[PDB]
DNA sequence: CTGAATATTGTCGGAACCAAGTCTCCATATGGAATTAATAA
DNA sequence: TTATTAATTCCATATGGAGACTTGGTTCCGACAATATTCAG
C-alpha cells in the first residue's frame, strides 16, 4: 500500500479535524493561486414545492440517474397510487423532493467516485424532481464549463472529501465548501469559450442521435426470429401470464421420465404446445449431441497469478465468448488441457438466474493463451451437419430458449437454477435446412455488428469529449 | 526410532528371561505358546511382540505367581479392514485357566497415536464374542504399555474388568473407563475402579504425547454435536463450562483425596445420572467462587454446570468420564516440547464456535501486526535488560484471549528463543530470566503477574479463562465482570492487582486514573448501545460520559489505563477518524496521546462478519509535563480568540450593519474608528480569518470583507458546544494554532489486503501487504534434517530391497514350471519388473532432491543457521525451495522482523515510527 | 362444552390440538403462545418429531399420538393413523441428530437416506387417518430433479395429490429467499392402497 | 399455567440467569413492557406472532441455517387452513 | 410583559448497513469402471 | 474347460446446494432547531 507521512499542523484543515488516510492522499501544500466556492458556484437550499395531482409529474432516484449524467424519470401520479409505487409516494409525502431551477447542477452526495453528476440544461422543457439526496449548486461562472470541469477533471479531489462512517461514502455542503478547485484549469477553459462549447454541442448531439437509433442485443434476437416463423409475440407474452395449469394424473408420465409434476414443468408444456402449432421441423436435440463435458471452477483469485478463468458475466445474447476473464487461479489437475477453451467450441452456461440460465455462445475469437471455462459451462461437442452452432446458440438465446430454460432449470434455489444434460438431451427444438439456418445467421449477425459498430463510435466519442476538456484545461 | 524404542530394544536383547534373544522365531523357548499364526507368517510381527516380551518377562520375573507354561488358547475371528482378520487378543496370560479368563492388548507410546478404536478393539467388544462362542468368563482387561518411566518403567495402562458393564457400548457410554491402573501379583486388583487418587496408583496419567489430542476431538465432536435441536455455542459453552470444572478440582484436590472428577462406578453398577450431576455442579458452583470471583450467593447458587434439558445426562457423563485420563493443568508434554492442550482447544474452537455475527474474533494477522507495530518484543527485552520487569499488557475487552494468547507465544518465543542474544546475562537479569522462562513445563508463568483483561460475556469470559490455563497461565487475571466500572470492582482474591488502584489526576477532570499498564492492546465494539442505568452509573468516571457514543469511552479508559509513557495500539472504525460528530473523540485523543500511527485496513478483514471499515490507531500517551504545556497553550490561544471575536462582532455589527457607535464596546473597538486606521482592523480581520482569507482580498474594502466572508464569520464565532473541557473557545481555531506550535511527524499508511480472504465458505490465500513471512526457518539443524532425509532413503530402499527379494524369488520359477503356471510366472515377473523401473524412476529423483538440498543447505543455511547476507530472506530462491517439495514440511510460520530495508508496511513501521 | 364459555372458549385445544418441536427454547416459546391465546400448551411435545410414537409420553387421560401398530401395507412399520389435518413446514435438509439414527433405519421404509424434509413425508402418512387432509409446504426440488423420484413415487402410492401451488421467491426474502411450494394431498384408503 | 406439578423443578428454575443476564438489562426489559397489554391486545395486533418473529429478528441467519429455524409467515398459514377447508372439515365432525 | 424553557412541531445525520442483481466453488453420490468371481461346457 | 458375474473397490464425472459474494444508495431512528409553552416574576 502507499506509506505517506504528514504532520500535526495538517489535521487544522477541516474544521472538523479528521485525520482518516483517504482525505490526506490529496492534502499538500499548494503553490497554484486556488480558486475557492465563493467565486465559482452557490450552494441553493433545497426546499420542498407544491406538487399537483392533475398532472403526472416525474420523479427521479440516484438509481435513475445514469453514469454519464443521464436521467431515465419514473412518470408518477396520484391518480393511480398502487402498491407497487407506494414507496416512492412515501418519500414525495415525507419531503425528500425538490423542483431543481434552470441552470443548476445537481451533484449525488452518496459514493461521488461513481462521477454520477447531472446538469439541468437552460433550454427545453417537462422539468423533473429530484430527491434530496443530490446537492444544487448555482454557477456564477458559465454552466457548462462548471459541467465539465466537475465530471472531467476535478473527479479526485470531490473522492477526497467524501465520509464514509461505518457505511455509505457520503458528501456534505461543507465539503463543497471545502474544495480547493485551481486556477489556471478553470481560467483556461473558461478563457477558451465559444469553441468548446460549440465543440462539445456538436459531439453531444452527435452522440444523441447514435443513441436515438440503439437497440438492446436481445430484441434483435428476438425480431428476426419471430420474423421466422410467424410467432405472434404479443399473444406468446399473454399465454406466459396465465397462472392456472389443470393437468390430468395420466399426463405427468408423457415424456417425463423422472416423474415431475411440479408447476413450472406443466407450464412448459403448456408454452412449447403453443410454440409449435404451425412449425413442423422438430426433432429432439438428443439425437445430434455427442458429448456433454462439463468444466473446471478452482479456488480463483480476482487478478491473481496463473490460469484465467471464465465466468457466467462472459456469455452474451449475441452469441460470442466475451473472452475477457479476469479470475485466476494457480492451481492444477492433472488433465488441464481438456479445460480449456477452443475455436469453435459451443458453450451453454449451466446455473443462473431463471432468465438468464441456458444462454449459449460460439468462441469465434482467435485466443493462442489458454483459458478455463467454469464448471457452470458444458460445452456441446455435436454434428456439425444438421445444427450449425451459431445457429443453435441464437436460438437457444432467443425467446425459443428463454422460455424452455425458464420451466425446466430444476432447482431449490431459485436464485442459481441449474439445467443437465438430461434436459438438452430431451429438448424437442425447430431444425430448419441447412440453408435456411444460415440466412437467420448472417441477418443476426449483420444487424448486431451494426449495433456494435454504434456501441464504439458513441465511446470514441464520449472519450474524445473529454481528451478535448483535458488539452484545454492543460495548455 | 521412537524414544521408547531404543530402550525396549535394548532390553529385548538383554531379556531376564532369555525369551527374546532368538529373532523371527521363539518356537524353541519356553512361554511361546500362540497358537503359531492363521493368515501368513510366524516371525517378526512389529511393536506388538516388542512390548509384549518384556510384559511375559514382567509376569514372570516380578509377577511370579507360579510359571506354570503359559498355556494360552486359541485365535477368534474379526472382519477389521480386508479380509477377515483372526487375533490371538494381542498377548495373554495363561488364560488364568483353559477358557479365556484374562484378556491382554500390548501397545505402545507412538501406537496411541495412529488408532484409539483399539482400547477396546480386542477387549469388551470381542469379549462378549468369546463369551457367546467358547463360553467363557472374561473377566480382567489390559490396555498394558510402558513408556520410559524410570527404572520402575511403570505400566500407564488402562485395565478394566467385564463386571460392570454387560455390553461395550455401556462402557463406552461410562467414558472408557479403568479398573485397573498397575498390574498386580497374586491375581488380586480391587473389583471397581481403582479411582483417581492423585498420589500414586493411578496417578492422572500426565504424558499426553501425540494424537490422541485429535482422537479425543474427533470423538467429543462426533458425540456432543451430533444433532437435534441445539446451537452449536451453547453446547461449545457446556464443554467449556465441563473444562472449568475439571480445572476446579485439579485446584482444589490435595494428596490422595481422590478425585470428584470421575464416575465412581459403586461395585458394578454404574453411577446414576443425578448424583454425578450433583458432583459436578458442586464443583463448578465452587469454581465460580474461586475463579470467576463472584461473591453473590444467590447468583453463585441459582445456576448449574449444564443446562439438562438441552445437554443430555448421557453426554454429560461421557464427557466427564472421557476427559479424565489427562491432567488439564500440567498435562501438557507433548511428549517432548509442552503445549499439546491449547491446540486441543483452538481444534475445539475452530470446530463448532460458528462465529456467526454478534461473536466474532480479530483475525490473527491483525493482532501479530498489531503487536509487531507496538515493538512489544523490543519493549520487553528493553524492561527485562533495565528494569528487572516486563510489561503489563491489558485487553478492557478481551475477548477470547486473542489479544492475550498472541501476546504471550510473542513474548515467550522472542525473549527465550529467537532473540535472547539481545538479553545479557547479568546475574539478576539472569536470576528472573531462569524464574520466569526456563521452566519449559511452565514457561508460561510470567504471564500469572502481566496480563489482565475484562470481558463483559460470562461465557466468552470463562472460555477466554480456559484458554489461557490450557497454554498454562494464571487465568485468575481476567474479569469476567465489565470493563467500564471503577478500579475498586476488580477484584483478585490473590496476587498483587494491578488492575485495582486508582487516584484522582490533577489535568484530567478531577477524575480516576490507574497509570499502572504500559501496553493495551484491544478491539473495542464497533457500536454498543449501553442502557439506561448503565449510562446513568457511569457517567461520572469519563468526561464525555453524558454523549451517547458509548464505544468512545473506551478510549477514555484506555488514557485511564495507561501509565505516563504507555503504548496504545486499537483497531478503532473510521468514525472515529471521519465523522464530524466524532470531533471530540480526536480533540481528546491529540490532547492526551501522541499519535504516532494510522494504518488504513481494507474493507475485507472481517468480511464474513461485518462490512465496516477499520483503521489501526497507535499512540504513546502524553506525560504530564507535556499535557500543561498543552493546557497552558488552549489558554493562550484561547483569549486571544476570546478578544478577536469581540473585536470582529463589534466590526461586523458598526462597518456592515451600519449600527450606531457605542463607546461601550471595547477601549479598541472605538479607537480607530474615527480615525480609520483600516490597517489596523485589517489586521484583526485577517488573523481571526487565519485560514480563510486569499491574498486577493487584501485589496478589498473594509466592509466587502465582513459580507463576503459573512455566513462563514459566524461559523468561527461559536463555542464548543456542550463541553467542560475544551472551554468557551472554538476549538478549531485554538486547535490550528496549537498544532502549529506544536507540530510532529506522524506515519500514515493503508492496506488493501491483509492476506486472507474469509468467507461463508472457509478462506483462501491472498497477496499480503501488512508483513512478510518468514518461509525459510533462521536456525535449521542440518543433522535432524538430513537425517529425515536420509530416513526418507532407507524407507524407500526397504521397498526396493523388498521387490529385489521377489525378483529374486521369481527368477527361479520361470524354470521350475514349464508352460501352463509358467506364463502366470512369466506376467507377474513382467509387473514386477515394471514396478522395478517406476521405482528407480523414483530413486533416480530421490537422489537428484537430495543433491539439491545439500546444494540448499551449502550455499544458504552454512551449519545449522542462516548467513547474515540472507538472514533478510529477500532471495526469492531461497524462499521457494521451502514454499515446495518436503521442505514445506518443516517451513517457519513466524513474520520476518526485517530491519535492513522496507517491503511490506510493518517493516517502515519498525524502521520508522521511534518510541520514546 | 366447547364453544361457550367466553372466557376461557379455548378448551379443545388441551384435547384436540397437538404438535413437535424439537428445540426446548422453540418448545416453550410456543407453549407461552399456546396460554397467551387461550391456553392449549399440554401436547407440545419438546422431543424430535421423528422419534418412535411410545416415546412421547404426557401427563394426562388422552394421549392418541402414543397408539402405534404395525400397517400391512406399509412393510410392517409402526402407523398412529388418528390424525386428521397434518400440517407442517419440514426443515430442508437438516442434519438428523445421531441417537434418532438408529432408529430411522426401522419404522421408516426410505429410512436409508439421510435426507430430513423426505422423511417428514413419510411420518405424515405415519400420522395422518384413512382419509385425512395434508397440507404441507415443501422446496422445489422435491417436485423436481432426478434423485427424489422415490419420494414422488411415494406420494402417488399412499397419497391422492389434489393441488401443488408454487410460492415466488419473495416468501422468506430476508432469511433464506429458497423457491417452495404447497401440497394438499388427500391420504388413500387401504381399499385404494 | 404451564402446570408444572413438581415442586422441585419450579424452587431450582429461574425467570433470566442472573449471571448469563445483568439485571440492569432485566430492569430496562421491564421498563419497556411495563405499559404494554400482551394480554386483551392481541386482537388489534392480529395476524403478528411476537415470539416467532422475535425470534426471526434476533437469532443470526447463521445459526438458523443448519437448522431449519424459518418460520413460516402467517398470511400463508392462513391459507394453507382455508385451502384444506378445515372449517368446513370441522363443522362436518362436529355435526355427524 | 419579558422571558426561556417544554410541551412539540418538522428537518439533518449518521448507520455493529442492506437490498438488487446475478454470479459460485464444493461436498457427495455414482456408476461404470475396475476387481473377484462362479458358470458348465 | 474357462470366464460371467456381481460384489468390492475406485476412479473422474454429473448433480445440486433453506447459497452467497458484488455493487451501489437506500430507509429510518435520533437528534434538533424551531415550533410552541408557560407561569412568573
Ligand atoms: N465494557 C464492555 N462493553 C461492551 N463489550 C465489552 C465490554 N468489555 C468487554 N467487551 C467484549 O468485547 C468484545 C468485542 S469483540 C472482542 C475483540 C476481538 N473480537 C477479540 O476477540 O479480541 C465483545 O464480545 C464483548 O463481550
Amino acid at each position: 500500500g502507499l506509506i505517506q507521512r504528514r504532520n500535526f499542523s495538517t489535521f487544522a484543515s477541516e474544521p472538523s479535524v479528521r485525520f482518516d488516510f483517504n482525505y490526506m492522499k490529496s492534502v499538500t501544500p499548494t503553490t497554484e493561486e486556488y480558486y475557492t466556492y465563493k467565486s465559482l458556484f452557490e450552494v441553493v437550499p433545497s426546499t420542498v414545492p407544491t406538487l399537483d395531482e392533475s398532472e403526472p409529474f416525474k420523479y427521479a432516484e440516484i438509481g435513475h440517474v445514469s453514469k454519464n449524467g443521464e436521467v431515465f424519470p419514473v412518470t408518477l401520479s396520484f391518480e393511480d397510487r398502487d402498491e407497487l409505487n407506494e414507496d416512492l409516494f412515501k418519500k414525495i409525502e415525507k419531503g425528500d423532493i425538490f423542483l431543481p431551477e434552470r441552470g443548476n447542477i445537481l451533484i449525488s452526495a452518496i459514493r461521488p467516485y461513481l462521477n454520477k453528476i447531472v446538469l439541468i440544461k437552460e433550454d427545453d422543457k417537462t422539468d423533473i424532481y429530484f430527491t434530496k439526496a443530490f446537492i444544487q449548486i448555482k454557477p456564477l461562472i458559465n454552466s457548462r464549463i462548471l459541467y465539465y470541469a466537475l465530471r472531467t477533471i476535478f473527479s479526485e479531489k470531490i473522492n477526497a472529501v467524501s465520509r464514509q462512517g461505518k457505511g455509505y461514502p457520503t458528501l456534505k455542503e461543507d465539503d463543497l465548501k471545502t474544495i480547493q478547485f485551481s486556477k489556471k484549469v478553470i481560467d483556461n477553459l473558461l478563457a477558451k469559450e465559444e469553441e468548446l462549447i460549440s465543440n462539445i454541442d456538436a459531439l453531444e448531439k452527435d452522440i444523441k442521435e447514435l443513441k436515438s437509433i440503439q437497440r438492446s442485443k436481445k430484441e434483435i434476437v428476438d425480431e428476426v426470429f419471430s420474423s421466422h416463423f410467424n410467432i405472434n409475440m404479443v399473444e406468446l407474452m399473454a399465454l406466459d401470464s396465465q397462472r392456472r395449469v389443470d393437468v390430468g394424473l395420466s399426463s405427468i408420465s408423457s415424456l417425463n421420465s423422472t416423474i415431475r409434476y411440479s408447476y413450472r414443468w406443466n407450464k412448459m408444456k403448456l408454452i412449447q404446445k403453443y410454440l409449435y402449432r404451425d412449425i413442423d421441423c422438430i426433432e429432439p436435440l438428443g439425437k445430434y449431441i455427442l458429448s456433454s463435458n462439463n468444466g473446471w471452477s478452482p479456488e480463483s483469485v480476482v487478478g491473481g497469478e496463473g490460469i484465467p478463468i471464465l465466468g457466467q458475466e462472459h456469455l452474451e445474447f449475441d452469441g460470442v465468448l466475451n473472452v475477457s476473464p479476469t479470475k485466476a487461479t494457480t492451481k492444477t489437475k492433472n488433465n488441464m488441457e481438456n479445460f480449456f477453451i477452443q475455436e469453435g467450441d459451443l458453450f451453454i452456461s449451466r446455473g443462473n438466474t431463471v432468465d438468464l440460465v441456458g444462454l449459449a455462445c460460439v468462441v469465434e475469437t482467435e485466443v493462442t493463451e489458454d483459458i478455463i471455462y467454469p464448471d457452470l459451462y458444458i460445452r456441446l461437442k455435436i454434428d456439425e451437419k444438421v445444427i450449425h452452432k451459431k445457429y443453435l446458440a441464437l436460438l437457444f438465446n432467443s425467446f425459443f430458449g428463454r422460455l424452455y430454460f425458464k420451466y425446466v432449470s430444476k432447482g431449490k434455489n431459485q436464485t442459481m437454477v441449474k439445467i443437465s444434460s438430461n434436459e438438452l438431451l430431451n429438448y424437442y427444438l425447430p431444425i430448419p435446412p441447412m440453408e435456411e439456418q444460415l440466412e437467420i445467421v448472417g441477418k443476426i449477425e449483420e444487424q448486431i455488428g451494426a449495433q456494435n459498430e454504434i456501441e464504439k463510435q458513441i465511446e470514441e466519442k464520449r472519450n474524445q469529449i473529454r481528451v478535448i476538456i483535458e488539452e484545454t484545461a492543460r495548455s | 526410532m521412537k524414544n521408547w524404542q531404543r530402550i525396549v530394544e535394548a532390553k529385548l536383547e538383554q531379556q531376564k528371561h532369555k525369551v527374546a534373544e532368538i529373532s523371527l522365531e521363539n518356537g524353541t523357548v519356553n512361554y511361546s505358546k500362540k497358537i503359531k499364526h492363521n493368515r501368513n507368517l510366524k516371525a517378526l510381527t512389529g511393536d506388538e511382540e516388542i512390548v509384549r516380551a518384556f510384559l511375559i518377562d514382567r509376569l514372570v520375573n516380578e509377577l511370579d505367581y507360579k510359571p506354570e507354561y503359559l498355556e494360552t488358547e486359541k485365535e477368534y475371528t474379526i472382519k477389521g479392514g480386508h479380509s477377515k482378520i483372526n487375533p490371538r487378543v494381542d498377548v495373554l496370560v495363561k488364560d488364568d485357566k483353559g477358557n479365556p479368563f484374562f484378556f491382554i492388548e500390548v501397545k505402545a507410546p507412538n501406537k496411541f497415536e495412529e488408532d484409539k478404536d483399539e482400547i477396546e478393539g480386542q477387549l469388551f467388544a470381542l469379549a462378549q464374542a468369546e463369551e457367546r462362542d467358547f463360553k467363557t468368563k472374561v473377566k480382567y482387561l489390559v490396555y498394558y504399555t510402558v513408556e520410559l518411566i524410570d527404572d520402575e518403567i511403570v505400566d500407564r495402562a488402562i485395565i478394566i474388568d467385564f463386571e460392570k458393564y454387560p455390553t461395550y457400548t455401556d462402557w463406552s457410554n461410562g467414558g472408557f473407563i479403568s479398573t485397573g491402573t498397575e498390574l498386580t501379583a497374586g491375581y488380586g486388583e480391587p473389583k471397581k475402579q481403582p479411582l483417581i487418587k492423585g498420589h500414586e496408583k493411578y496417578d492422572l496419567r500426565v504424558r499426553i504425547d501425540r494424537e490422541e489430542i485429535e482422537g479425543l476431538g474427533r470423538n467429543l465432536h462426533n458425540v456432543l454435536w451430533g444433532g437435534g435441536g441445539t446451537n452449536d455455542s451453547e453446547i461449545f459453552y457446556s464443554l467449556v463450562n465441563i473444562i472449568l470444572a475439571k480445572i476446579q478440582d485439579e485446584y482444589e484436590k490435595e494428596d490422595g483425596q481422590e478425585y470428584d472428577f470421575q464416575v465412581y462406578q459403586y461395585g458394578d453398577n454404574v453411577e446414576s445420572p443425578q448424583k454425578l450431576f450433583d458432583r459436578i455442579n458442586a464443583l463448578y458452583k465452587r469454581a465460580l467462587r474461586e475463579q470467576l470471583n463472584v461473591t453473590d450467593e444467590q447468583k453463585i447458587a441459582e445456576d448449574n454446570v449444564i443446562n439438562r434439558n438441552k445437554f443430555p445426562l448421557n453426554k454429560l457423563v461421557y464427557t466427564v468420564q472421557a476427559l479424565e485420563s489427562l491432567s488439564f493443568l500440567e498435562g501438557r508434554n507433548s511428549l517432548d516440547g509442552k503445549d499439546i492442550l491449547g491446540d486441543f482447544f483452538e481444534s475445539i474452537i475452530r470446530d463448532g464456535f460458528k462465529q456467526t455475527k454478534g461473536q466474532f474474533f480479530t483475525p490473527t494477522p491483525i493482532v501479530k501486526f498489531i503487536l509487531y507495530a507496538l515493538q512489544l518484543d523490543k519493549l520487553a527485552i528493553d524492561r527485562l535488560n533495565n528494569d528487572r520487569e516486563l510489561p503489563l499488557i491489558i485487553d478492557p475487552s478481551a475477548g477470547s484471549g486473542t489479544f492475550l494468547i498472541e501476546a504471550m507465544k510473542l513474548i515467550t518465543k522472542e525473549v527465550k528463543y529467537k532473540q535472547n542474544h539481545k538479553v545479557k546475562s547479568s546475574r539478576q537479569i539472569t536470576k528472573r530470566f531462569e524464574e520466569l522462562f526456563m521452566p519449559d513445563h511452565n514457561e508460561n508463568k510470567w504471564a500469572r503477574e502481566y496480563l489482565y483483561g475484562c470481558e463483559i460475556n460470562f461465557d466468552l469470559g470463562t472460555a477466554s479463562k480456559v484458554n489461557m490455563i490450557l497454554h498454562g497461565d494464571g487465568s485468575a487475571n481476567i474479569f469476567v465482570q465489565d470493563g467500564l466500572l471503577p478500579f475498586r470492582f476488580y477484584v483478585k482474591e490473590t496476587s498483587p492487582n494491578y488492575l485495582e488502584t486508582a487516584s484522582p489526576d490533577a489535568l484530567y477532570g478531577d477524575k480516576e486514573v490507574n497509570g499502572k499498564f504500559d501496553v493495551v492492546v484491544s478491539n473495542p465494539p464497533f457500536s454498543v448501545d449501553l442502557d439506561t442505568q448503565t449510562q446513568r452509573e457511569v457517567r461520572n468516571a469519563f468526561l464525555f460520559g453524558d454523549k451517547k457514543n458509548s464505544e468512545n469511552l473506551f478510549i477514555e479508559r484506555y488514557y485511564q489505563l495507561l501509565k505516563e509513557g504507555g503504548r496504545l495500539g486499537v483497531v478503532l472504525p473510521e468514525s472515529v477518524f471521519d465523522t464530524t460528530e466524532n470531533k471530540y473523540i480526536r480533540l481528546f485523543i491529540f490532547k492526551y496521546f501522541k499519535v504516532k500511527a494510522v494504518v488504513s485496513l481494507p474493507q475485507v478483514t472481517f468480511e464474513p462478519f461485518t462490512s465496516t471499515k477499520t483503521s489501526l490507531l497507535f499512540a504513546q500517551k502524553k506525560t504530564k509535563e507535556e499535557v500543561e504545556q498543552w493546557n497552558e497553550l488552549w489558554d493562550k490561544y484561547g483569549k486571544e480568540w476570546s478578544l478577536l471575536k469581540t473585536r470582529i462582532n463589534d466590526y461586523f455589527s458598526y462597518f456592515v450593519k451600519g449600527r450606531p457607535l457605542n463607546k461601550k464596546w471595547a477601549p479598541d473597538v472605538v479607537k480607530d474608528i474615527q480615525e480609520g486606521n483600516e490597517d489596523n482592523i485589517r489586521k484583526n480581520i485577517f488573523r481571526f480569518l487565519k485560514d480563510h482569507i486569499k491574498e486577493e482580498d487584501k485589496n478589498l474594502e473594509i466592509k466587502d470583507l465582513l459580507i463576503k466572508y459573512a455566513e462563514e464569520i459566524s461559523s468561527i464565532s461559536k463555542h464548543e458546544k456542550e463541553t467542560d473541557v475544551f472551554g468557551f473557545y472554538n476549538a478549531w481555531w485554538v486547535f490550528g494554532e496549537v498544532a502549529k506550535e506544536l507540530d510532529y511527524p506522524i506515519f500514515m499508511a493503508e492496506a488493501e489486503n491483509v492476506g486472507y480472504k474469509r468467507t461463508k465458505k472457509g478462506e483462501k490465500p491472498m497477496p499480503n501487504d501488512l508483513y512478510d513471512l518468514e518461509y525459510a526457518p533462521s536456525t535449521l539443524d542440518c543433522e535432524k534434517v538430513l537425517s529425515s532425509f536420509d530416513i526418507e532413503i532407507n524407507a524407500l530402499e526397504a521397498s526396493k530391497t523388498k521387490l529385489s527379494v521377489e525378483k529374486g524369488l521369481l527368477e527361479e520359477k520361470l524354470k521350475d514350471k514349464e508352460d501352463k503356471e509358467n506364463e502366470k510366472i512369466q506376467k507377474r515377473l513382467n509387473k514386477i519388473s515394471e514396478l522395478l523401473e517406476t521405482i528407480e524412476n523414483q530413486l533416480d529423483s530421490i537422489r537428484s532432491k537430495k543433491l539439491e538440498v545439500e546444494g540448499i543447505l551449502e550455499k544458504y543455511y552454512e551449519n545449522n543457521k542462516l548467513k547474515e547476507e540472507y538472514s533478510e530472506r529477500d532471495d526469492e530462491e531461497l524462499i521457494n525451495h521451502f514454499k515446495h517439495g518436503v521442505l514445506y514440511q518443516y517451513r517457519s510460520e513466524d513474520i520476518l522482523l526485517r530491519n535492513k530495508t522496507v517491503h511490506k508496511i510493518l517493516d517502515e513501521i519498525r524502521q520508522g515510527v521511534i518510541w520514546d
